[PDB]
RNA sequence: AGUAUGAAAAUGAUUAUUUUAUAAGCAAUCAUGAAUAUAUUAUAUUAUAUUAAUGAUGUACCUUUUGUAUAAUGGGUCAGC
RNA sequence: AGGUAAAUAAUCUAAAGGGAAACAGCCCAGAUUAAGAUAUAAAGUUCCUAAUAAAUAAUAAGUGAAAUAAAUAUUAAAAU
RNA sequence: UAAUAUUUAAAAUCAAAUAUAUAUAUAUUUGUUAAUAGAUAAUAUACGGAUCUUAAUAAUAAGAAUUAUUUAAUUCCUUGGAAUAUUAUAUUUUAAAAUAUAAAUACUGAAUAUCUAAAUAUUAUUAUUACUAAUAAUAAUAAUAUGGUAAUAGAACAUUUAAUGAUAAUAUAUAUUAGUUAUUAAUUAAUAUAUGUAUUAAUUAAAUAGAGAA
């Protein structure tokens, strides 16, 4: 008898497709507030205008609020990344903005030497087998 | 066949006493060109085009004319392990219907008696056969039951968990 | 990628034979291979955070080869707590004492890593001076290996 | 008093490390004189090709390059001893002779005729 | 009627040899006792 | 080179290296390469034009960059990020002052799309 | 030594998770199994967090000194000054 | 004298890293932050412990194998 | 060739090699003993330890881990080529023989150098953005530099007060946990407690302005 047990496939995100990993974006600034200056100028700028030209598979929300300026990114994975560009100049915004677009959502992470391969594929070739080895242990 | 040259996977270093160290292996560096590498290992859970035998690829699949599910081992060697008698002599269809008839009845009416041993000797057939010939006496599987529960009761607290991780160990070895 | 599938016949403890009658390897030789064994280096799955050694069942022990003077001049060293109680014995002292299974033994663990590991390595490696022996039946033995 | 613990001969290995060394410094030199013979050959009218080719090279006329040219001065490591790749003359030793590992740099400093007849 | 087993070459050629007198085996010290 | 074996296996690894860095894949897998890529951006293709070793079960093509003819092996770029932050501090050993060395070193991730003979 | 409030720490008891009765040294760092907890994208062959299997590396800090693991100075811990 | 006084050079002082078993001052080498593919330094390559294979001689003392103990005596070996 | 009495030498002599005219001469360079005893004290043997010196009969197999002189298979000619040999593999032929291929770049080894990215400063080239534009901000390319006590120089952050000052219980302040930004800081989310709400953002001015060291 053959009796089948229930999995699910896991997604590779650039195999078939590609899904853009960052989805939206959303631009916090404050009208007073000299710490929000820099965001300010930058959406002044046209510079939004042409980042949205480039890219218009993610979306920029423009919000005003009275706190701090902020680029909260929303990634396919789920996770948000948020980084305050508190006192920071246009070029800078410019930066950070790119690095959020740049990144895949997921949470930073120590690698140890050389872990650079990650796979969910069974190895080619065999596990090592000492009987099964061309040379024999003594 | 192909006639390409054959290696083991080489390390610089020594491989009695350094085989675990990668860096041996990168440094290692062979002439271009193809090259046969027995895979150093068993092929249970594969599925790989390399590990099927011939016989169960169809009869026009390329591979099967080419040579590496390669049959290293030889069956004449081999001691047969944990076979039925049927396979070492060929089974046999010897028993009639009434035969049959007869041990059927025979079950019904004393199992302790004529226990499926007991029925074997007489017929020159295998137990297994006689179950699937004849049930017994509901009672008497009843009476096992019981007897099978209660030696289950007598078990201390151990032997249970060790029995349950036995149960699940075997359940774990047919899923390759 | 490579790691990942069955791994459990690369982590199976093997027995290993050898036999001391033989084998033309002198002692110290000989126990420093059996080291390599023992800690399973010899294994590419070997990884230092790990147990992964093979056992090694030495048999014919009396035959084993010392060069020199050795025999009589190699001289064994113990010693309680106890100023005054130093122990030194003779290498033919300790055979005739416990024999020559012992005197393998030792030279195996001085090679060993001393560490945890160490102790449970040293007791893997089963030795005896004469041909018989209890693990007869579970060296390791392949099948095309028995026209003998 | 305090342990140096430094041996009086060399290790098998770092007698090796040091013939490498000595040739490596005559290999310089040599490389030097050539890339001298060359200019020479350039300044006449030639190619670098011919320069290279020619029978007669032009020896070098600096003192030094010239010095460091004679074998009596400066020994290649072929012709040296083995009893000057390996000791040094010690005024104050036993045997007037001293491991050249034990001379403070070296693996740096060139040292290689001692004395006629120690 | 026979199991499925196998057997080494090197345990099958091993010539047979006796393990000699031990000093602390049981029966040496019997021996030496008074 | 008859590469007829590992044109008919369904299983098949590759040892590309970037920037002389080995890695090895299959098809589906995500490679991370420890530094920032300025050629590609996220979401481009990259083809890659060494590698030193295709192999099956139990065959394997090898060679210093094989043709780029036999093989089609195409790399996605999935991300850019960075690895966590870390402040090793440095000091020594009777002196208050204390250096926070700061880490937080860049990621590339690929994605093995393609993997096959051609 | 005002009145409210007080999940500030040191400190005590207790419960949970985990590790621990063949193992020896600034008690961490790096490697690395295993167990547990949480997670409204764990799709998983998932991710984080906790935890002294196991391995490697690792002479507290200050002061003063030519020079300190020093068996040289100084400090019981925490809070405030 | 691990003494003392000056001379020259280096290092330590104020210098982490590799080696010298452990090591201020020796041998190499100067840590902006990572990464770990390629050259390597001094040192090493039976195991502990990262890495090894050869050639020609000599030694039989465990001499010796990273800290060489003297006069002298004995025995052998070559050369004249 | 036996016995005989010294010496432990490449100075002389001989041999070999390199450079000058060159089958010779000249000049330079290198090549000449080994064991044993003598030998030795106090917590414990003390190459760091294990241990290391090899052997027919037999191992698809060990043969110094010491001392001296060397090599990176061995030999010749001038990095190279050739031959020889060895090992491994493949193919053919009858466990051998023939053919072809490969290996001969020993290896380890640092926080050294390079590569691979990132930061800062300077020098020299750029590109984009914005009306001392000969500027600033950001990004490139090439280069050089970035251990540090006493010490000098430059730049920031936290805390508190004063000047200016929107805003709001979906807000704020503080706390805990998990994230985020090259991170003594701030910010995001959830949670708990206040509080009808900042001496709040920012620029100045100042300081009872930062504590494991008395
Ligand atoms: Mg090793
Ligand atoms: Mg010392
Ligand atoms: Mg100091
Ligand atoms: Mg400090
Ligand atoms: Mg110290
Ligand atoms: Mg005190
Ligand atoms: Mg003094
Ligand atoms: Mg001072
Ligand atoms: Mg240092
Ligand atoms: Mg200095
Ligand atoms: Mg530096
Ligand atoms: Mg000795
Ligand atoms: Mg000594
Ligand atoms: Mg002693
Ligand atoms: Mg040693
Ligand atoms: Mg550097
Ligand atoms: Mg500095
Ligand atoms: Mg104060
Ligand atoms: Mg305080
Ligand atoms: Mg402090």
């Amino acid at each position: 008898v053959v009796k089948a047990i229930a999995r699910n496939s896991i997604g590779r995100n650039g195999v078939g497709a590609f899904v853009f990993p960052c989805r939206k974006i959303t631009l916090q600034f404050c009208n007073w507030g000299g710490s929000s200056e820099g965001m300010r100028k930058f959406l002044t700028s046209k510079r939004l205008d042409k980042w949205g030209q480039e890219f218009p598979w993610i979306q920029f929300e423009v919000m005003r609020k009275s706190g701090h300026p902020l680029l909260r990114a929303e990634y396919t994975n789920g996770r948000e990344k948020v980084i305050c560009v508190r006192n920071l100049n246009i070029d800078n915004v410019e930066n950070k903005l790119k690095l959020l677009k740049d990144s895949d959502g997921d949470i930073l992470r120590r690698r140890t030497k050389n872990d650079n391969v990650e796979s969910l594929n069974s190895s080619v070739r065999g596990i090592w087998s000492p009987l099964h080895a061309a040379k024999r242990h003594r | 066949q192909f006639g390409f040259p054959k290696t083991q996977v080489t390390t610089i270093y020594n491989k009695t006493k350094s085989a675990s160290n990668y860096k041996g292996y990168l440094k290692h560096r062979d002439a271009p060109g193809m090259y046969y590498q027995p895979s150093e290992s068993i092929a249970t859970g594969s599925v790989n085009s390399e590990t099927i035998p011939r016989s169960f690829m169809a009869a026009s699949d390329p591979r099967r004319g080419l040579d590496m599910p390669v049959q290293s081992t030889k069956a004449k060697q081999c001691p047969n392990v944990l076979v039925g008698k049927s396979t070492v002599n060929g089974k046999t269809y010897h028993l009639g219907p009434q035969e049959i008839d007869e041990i059927r009845k025979l079950r019904l009416d004393n199992p302790q008696k004529y226990t499926r041993k007991f029925l074997a000797a007489k017929y020159g057939i295998s137990p297994l056969f006689v179950s699937m010939v004849s049930k017994p006496s509901e009672q008497h599987v009843q009476i096992m039951e019981s007897r099978l529960q209660e030696i289950q009761s007598r078990w201390k607290e151990k032997r249970r968990i060790a029995r349950e991780d036995r149960k699940r160990r075997k359940l774990l070895w047919y899923q390759a | 990628s490579q790691k990942i599938g069955h791994s459990g016949l690369a982590f199976a403890r093997l027995w290993h034979h050898v036999d001391v009658a033989r084998d033309k390897r002198t002692l110290g030789r000989l126990a420093s291979a059996i080291a390599i064994t023992l800690i399973g280096r010899h294994k590419p799955v070997y990884h230092p955070s790990q147990d992964c050694g093979d056992y090694v069942v030495v048999t014919n022990c009396q035959k084993i080869r010392v060069t020199g003077k050795k025999f009589e001049q190699k001289t064994y060293w113990s010693h309680s707590g106890r100023p005054g109680q130093l122990k030194l014995q003779t290498m033919n002292k300790v055979v005739a004492d416990k024999g020559f299974g012992e005197i393998l033994k030792k030279a195996v663990s001085g090679m060993l890593p001393k560490n945890k590991l160490r102790k449970q390595r040293l007791d893997r490696l089963k030795v005896f001076d004469g041909s018989e022996n209890p693990y007869k039946q579970n060296i390791t033995a392949f099948a095309h290996e028995q026209s003998s | 008093g305090l342990l140096w613990k430094i041996p009086w001969r060399m290790s098998t290995h770092q007698k090796t490390r040091q013939r490498e060394r000595l040739r490596n410094v005559d290999q310089v030199i040599k490389q030097l004189t050539l890339g001298l013979h060359v200019q020479r050959c350039q300044d006449k009218g030639l190619t670098y090709q011919e320069a290279m080719e020619s029978k007669k090279k032009y020896k070098p006329r600096s003192k030094s390059l010239r010095l460091l040219n004679k074998p009596s001065v400066f020994p290649k490591e072929n012709q040296m001893s083995s009893k000057d790749k390996y000791w040094t003359f010690d005024k104050k030793a036993v045997g007037y002779r001293k491991g050249i590992h034990k001379v403070p740099k070296w693996t740096k400093i060139s040292i290689r005729k001692a004395p006629k007849f120690f | 009627s026979t199991r499925p087993f196998l057997v080494a070459p090197s345990i099958a050629n091993s010539i047979t040899t006796e393990a000699p007198a031990i000093n602390h085996s049981p029966e040496l010290a019997n021996a030496r006792k008074w | 080179t008859d590469t007829t074996p590992l044109k008919l296996s369904n299983e098949l690894y590759a040892i590309f290296k970037i920037h002389n860095r080995p890695y090895l894949v299959t098809e589906g897998d995500r490679v991370i390469l420890p530094f920032k890529l300025k050629q590609a951006e996220v979401g481009d293709i990259l083809n890659m034009t060494d590698v030193t070793t295709l192999g099956s079960r139990n065959y394997k093509l090898v060679g210093h960059p094989i043709n780029t003819s036999l093989y089609t092996l195409k790399a996605t770029v999935v991300g850019k990020t960075k690895r966590a932050f870390q402040t090793r501090e440095v000091t020594k050993r009777r002196n208050r002052r204390v250096r926070h060395a700061k880490s937080k070193g860049d990621l590339t991730i690929l994605r093995i799309s393609e993997l096959s003979m051609n």
